[PDB]
């Protein structure tokens, strides 16, 4: 299954102080009999929850092979490095959450292709660049918190971006 | 002179610790590692997982006379002389050079040292192909050339030529073409490993007729056709072990044969497409412990003896997804030492046996999706140890004991008839997850001290009624909860926004009525639908933008200061 | 030594949460 080996190359990249992966297992069929992980009824990945839990290391570009992820957490953390190219690949991605963590890079382009977005958090970061335009384009966006960075550039003020207040991007003074 | 001869091995490579021994101590045959014989020359060099490092010495041609010789498990690299087989020796016959580092290809003299028994070059780091020249060596015993990294190509024609083989490990060496047909004329094989491939055609009907073999191993291949084994030719009652694991072309029905081997101890045959009842002669073999068949499309029932026997050693049964029928095994755990049962997505109805709910050995119980009926004994949940349990989408029926195992961490009941009333301590479980069952009777008090470790609760679709749980708010790492669809009353928890990693609260259709709690606000919601109920008051700042519109609609007494269903105040 | 495998070692590939050591899920 590829997904399981996504998700085992996912922990042979981060470092766990106290073993909160330690059932998965790399030679299971099915990763939805692991922990911290939840399936549909068919046997795919649709939920994995890893928040709160002492992790550090940086991501990988494989997790971009769950086709059907719609919540994919991993807030409060110390995970540092920079945001996957490949984020834009999950097509069925309903929420975001990365916030509270030691990030730094830039907002990449892709995640503009994303049409079924609710929730996009990102908070306690260090991205720095400019946000991109494609964000006005996903019209199903409701939440959105980038703040707490090192952005600049121009606000974008079309499209839903339209319905933000300032809180939404606060605390950047190069904005 | 055979001193120096000997301490230039060592030279070469940097003076190694473990040799220290080796300097000018008389005689030499008293040096570990280092056999002579009666005329004092060296026969025998063993330095097996020593800890040497270097190149491969050329110095080692020298040494004539050399009967064995031992290089497994150095870090020994570089490349293998072309020359290795004009001057390395010509009395030599246990040469081992595995798992080292070795790079380049395989040179093509060593058919020039024709008195060899065993040559093992499997765990390099090898390239190209294996040359025919290979073969010359008639008087092989053991050929193992595995996990090399190796190009597209065939086995040579060549092989033909070993009929005295007794290990054929080519694991994995890119191997492309159509199965050996000279497998079947070595007739000593013991152990075949032609493993994880490219290889095609059908299973000759010849190779189970080696009256010797002890493994068989073919795991990943492009084999198709079906196993077509001959009445009259099955004489292979020493092997121990069928892989025939994973092709996903295989057809026909299992072979009928496979019910005759007294000393079978796994039979793996899944990722195929099998037809035809399993059968029924694999339940009376004393010395079975492992079968599985994952996926397949067998149809007929289980075998209806299994297990009978009280000195066995079946410890595990795994059919995943077929379309078998009928009812389970009765007398399945009698020798004690049962472990597992696995048949999801099957279609065998009747009841759970008396004999499975009482076998204290079990670890792994994951029957689910079938048409079983009638009512789970209630010593299932008390002397059996269980860790997993997976009964969904049956018809069945039982009540929970108040205090369940001390080591439960996973249940799956959802979509069952069960009664009583919830478990009041199940130390250790992480997932209760059962929904639109028969639970009734008020929730226990406490379920903040009994289930310390949940981390998954779904309660939608009972009867429970009374009041929320003050202590639900005192689980930690907790991230879905659900109890809509009941008569639940009274008042939600003030507490329930202080904990940590909620996200997912589903209150709907029920009798509550009170104020929203505001610190409900300050949490990582990704869902909530607390809709249907009796609540009053004003919706709190924050739970009212556009992303929970279909949240709070259908309370009459609920107004707001971009919701549907939410009146003004 | 360098890593495991020897002879004819089984296949990996199981469902079971508890199986004893041994084996690569091949499949």
């Amino acid at each position: 299954n590829t997904e399981g080996d996504a998700l085992y190359s996912l922990r042979q990249s981060l470092k766990d102080a106290n073993n909160v992966l330690q059932s998965w297992d790399p030679t299971l069929v099915n990763p939805c009999t692991w922990f911290h992980v939840t399936c549909n009824t068919d046997n795919s990945v649709i939920r994995v929850d890893l928040g709160n839990a002492q992790l550090s290391g940086a991501l990988v570009s494989q997790l971009g092979q769950l086709k059907n992820l719609q919540y994919l957490e991993l807030y409060s953390n110390n995970i540092s490095g920079t945001i996957p190219l490949e984020l834009g690949n999950l097509t069925n991605l309903v929420s975001l959450d990365l916030y509270l963590n030691k990030f730094t890079g830039g907002i990449p382009d892709t995640l503009g292709k994303l049409l079924k977005l609710r929730f996009l958090r990102l908070n306690n970061n260090s991205l720095s660049g400019q946000i991109p335009q494609s964000l006005t384009n996903i019209s199903t966006l409701q939440v959105l918190d980038l703040s707490n960075n090192n952005l600049s550039g121009a606000v974008p003020s079309t499209g839903s971006f339209s319905l933000f207040t300032p809180i939404s991007f606060g605390n950047n003074p190069n904005l | 002179d055979d001193r120096q001869l000997l301490i230039r091995i060592k030279r070469v490579w940097r003076d190694p610790p473990v040799l220290a021994a080796w300097n000018g101590s008389g005689d030499h045959c008293t040096w570990p590692y280092v056999t002579c014989d009666a005329s004092g020359r060296v026969t025998s060099l063993s330095l097996a997982n020593t800890g040497v490092a270097g190149p491969f010495p050329d110095a080692i041609g020298g040494l004539s006379g050399l009967t064995s010789l031992d290089l497994s498990g150095n870090y020994l690299d570089g490349e293998l002389p072309a020359d290795i087989g004009r001057a390395l020796g010509k009395n030599l016959t246990s040469l081992m050079l595995n798992g080292n580092y070795f790079n380049g290809t395989i040179p093509t003299s060593l058919s020039r040292l024709k008195n060899l028994q065993s040559l093992a070059l499997d765990n390099n780091f090898l390239a190209g192909t294996i040359p025919a020249e290979l073969g010359d060596l008639t008087g092989l015993q053991m050929l193992t050339l595995a996990n090399n990294s190796f190009s597209v190509g065939v086995l040579p024609a060549s092989f033909k030529n070993l009929t005295q083989l007794k290990t054929f490990w080519a694991a994995i060496c890119n191997l492309t073409g159509d199965f050996p047909s000279y497998v079947a004329e070595m007739r000593e094989l013991e152990v075949l490993d032609l493993s994880v491939n490219a290889l095609t055609g059908s299973i000759p009907p010849a190779i189970w007729n080696l009256a010797k073999l002890q493994t068989m191993a073919l795991f990943a291949n492009n084999f198709t056709g079906g196993v077509v084994v001959a009445d009259g030719a099955f004489s292979a009652v020493n092997l121990v072990m069928i892989d025939l694991s994973s092709n996903h072309r295989l057809s026909g029905p299992i072979p009928e044969a496979f019910g005759h081997l007294p000393n079978l101890e796994t039979l793996n045959l899944y990722f195929n497409n099998f037809s035809g009842e399993i059968p029924a002669s694999i339940g009376r073999l004393p010395s079975l412990v492992t079968l599985s068949l994952f996926r397949n499309r067998l149809t007929g029932r289980l075998p209806p003896d299994l297990g009978k026997n009280s000195s066995a050693g079946l410890m595990y049964i795994d059919v995943d997804d077929n379309e078998i029928s009928g009812a389970i095994p009765e007398g399945l755990c009698a020798n004690g030492k049962f472990q597992s049962l696995i048949a999801r997505n099957n279609r065998l109805n009747g009841s759970i046996p008396a004999g499975l709910a009482s076998c204290a050995t079990l670890n792994n119980l994951m029957l689910g999706n079938n048409q079983l009926s009638g009512e789970v004994p209630e010593a299932l949940w008390t002397v059996p140890q269980l860790e997993y349990v997976l009964l969904r989408n049956n018809r069945l029926s039982g009540s929970l004991p108040v205090k369940m195992f001390i080591n439960l961490s996973t249940l799956h009941i959802e979509n069952n008839q069960f009664g009583g009333n919830i478990p009041a301590a199940a130390v250790g479980l992480r997932e209760f997850i059962a929904g639109n069952n028969n639970f009734s009777g008020e929730m226990p008090a406490s379920l903040g001290k009994g289930m310390p470790l949940l981390q998954a609760m779904n309660l939608s679709g009972n009867q429970l009624f009374g009041g929320i749980p003050s202590s639900v708010a005192k689980l930690r790492l907790l991230t879905q909860l659900d109890l809509s669809r009941n008569q639940l009353a009274g008042e939600i928890p003030a507490e329930l926004g202080a904990m940590r990693v909620l996200s997912a609260l589903d209150l709907s259709s029920n009798k509550l009525s009170g104020y929203i709690p505001p610190p409900l606000a300050g949490l990582p919601l990704t869902f909530l639908n607390l809709s249907s109920n009796q609540l009053d008051g004003q919706v709190p700042a924050g739970l009212a933008t556009a992303a929970y519109d279909r949240s709070f609609l259908g309370n009459p007494g609920l107004c707001h200061a971009y919701l549907t269903g939410v009146r003004s105040c | 030594p360098r890593g495991g495998g020897s002879a004819g070692a089984p296949n990996g590939c199981t469902n079971n949460p508890k199986h004893p050591p041994g084996g690569k899920c091949h499949g």
